[PDB]
């Protein structure tokens, strides 16, 4: 393939292989799901599950401002860059307007940042997918983003490894989510997140994060007390 | 150095009124008496400045544009009044930090969803919110009167009472502020958005017996 070595090179069929390859980074990260109810958005991310008595945190999920936060999959270090960027843009915005940056504007931004890295020599695509969940005057939002710079506004979604099955699950149930309560949204997320576990692993408080955000509920990653409630 | 004189504002039950003379002066010279000094910002707010009109005009353009673009370019709700006011205040402050101050005091009003907003910002980035606000000589002459009307009606003023007291102050500013004219506009912010009145004048009294030639004569 003479055309897959540079982000500035179209292939003769009109593809950009470096961007399709950055996508692979995302398809190979740990699964994450998000779902969007009437008033709430739930992110649930698979972490990495103990190697016997022998743990391992990585920060997948990030708060970004009171009203928004995100879950990443793929190259974690790109995650952090994007997280730093979003955090900073949200503080500038809140500094200026004394209110949270609205999600449709933040999705516009995160997508422009990506595009800035798929058109010039020696920049490269972010190898990270985001679920961005947030709540504003227009209600809850859930965006998926991808290396290509696209930003999808979803009702539910998942990404990462084996997350095709999470998407099969979500496709059955997603039309109800607008009526569900926060507890059933969380149930639905966890269920979907579990359709993405390998064989005989199951969800528990130490291989699963849950974040929620919504009306009168700042974005909140769940710790071991509140998580346990939902995981049984 | 075209400059605008006082602005005054008061909250009533339902809205906010802001009033200003339609005059720009250049030093002592009354230069243009037909200037619409109040300016709408977005769908819910209006702003008016005392001080350098040029500064005002550049600042108000910056804010109008920011509002319009934020909304046209993203599928987002227009900025609230507090948000616009916040923006304007930070803008004004940034300019005082660059030693390029926006040399106006401004009053800002806005209403959205029957929440009202009335604030003042000054060249250095002071900002404050109150049930009445004034700038220029408004702040020396009218605030005391407006304040007095809000002490007396602690349940809030009606629109008519508010407009009665605003008008009383315009008249007083007319008498005691040198650089003024008896032509005013009043913006009214309510639910519906903001309307600016057509220019109007207030009745003046000049025929007190003590103003007569014989009494005010220095030499008998």
């Amino acid at each position: 393939n003479e055309y897959d070595s540079d982000i500035t090179t179209w292939s003769p069929t009109g593809r950009l292989f470096q961007i399709e390859y950055a996508n692979e980074a995302v398809n190979n990260g740990s699964a994450t799901v998000g779902v969007k109810g009437k008033n709430f958005v739930v992110l649930a991310a698979l972490k990495r599950s103990p190697v016997a008595e022998l743990s391992s945190y990585q920060e997948k999920v990030f708060e970004i401002d009171e009203h928004v936060g995100m879950s990443i999959s793929g190259l974690v270090a790109d995650g952090r860059v994007l997280a730093r960027y979003l955090r900073t843009e949200c503080m500038n915005y809140r500094y200026m307007y004394s209110n949270g940056m609205p999600m449709n504007q933040m999705a516009d931004m995160i997508g422009e940042k990506h595009q800035r890295h798929i058109q010039c020599s020696g920049k490269r695509p972010f190898g990270v997918g985001l679920l961005l969940a947030g709540y504003d005057r227009q209600g809850p939002h859930l965006y998926q983003t991808v290396p290509s710079g696209d930003v999808y506004d979803y009702k539910a979604t998942a990404m990462g490894v084996r997350s095709q099955a999470s998407r099969t699950y979500l496709e059955r149930h997603f039309e109800h989510f607008s009526d569900c309560t926060l507890d059933e949204l969380v149930t639905h997320a966890l269920k979907a997140l579990a359709s993405a576990t390998s064989e005989g692993i199951e969800l528990n408080v130490k291989n699963t994060t849950i974040a929620i955000v919504g009306k009168d509920t700042p974005f909140t990653i769940f710790e071991e007390e509140s998580a346990r409630k939902y995981l049984d | 150095m075209a400059s605008g004189g006082s602005v005054i504002a008061i909250k009533y039950k339902g809205g906010v009124l802001m009033a200003a003379d339609t005059l720009l002066s250049y030093g002592s010279l009354a230069k243009w008496p037909n200037i619409p000094r109040i300016r709408l910002l977005g769908s819910h707010s209006a702003v008016c400045a005392t001080g350098s009109y040029a500064d005002f005009q550049m600042m108000a353009k910056q804010v109008e544009d920011n509002i319009e673009r934020q909304k046209m370019y993203h599928n987002v709700d227009e900025l609230s009044p507090s948000e616009v006011f916040s923006y304007l205040h930070r803008s004004i402050y940034q300019k005082r930090c660059d030693f390029d101050p926006c040399l106006c005091q401004m009053v800002f009003i806005g209403v959205r969803d029957g929440e009202t907003f009335l604030a003042g910002v000054d060249d250095v980035g002071t900002r404050w919110e109150d049930d009445c606000i004034a700038t220029g000589y408004g702040a020396y002459i009218a605030l005391p009167l407006l304040r007095q009307a809000l002490e007396k009606n602690p349940d809030g003023l009606s629109r008519g009472e508010a407009m009665r007291i605003l008008t009383d102050c315009l008249r007083v500013l007319f008498y005691r502020e040198c650089r003024a004219i008896n032509k005013f506009q009043v913006a009214d912010a309510a639910s519906d958005g903001v309307r600016i009145s057509e220019p109007f004048d207030v009745e003046t009294h000049w025929e007190y017996e003590g103003y007569c030639f014989e009494k005010t004569a220095i030499i008998r």
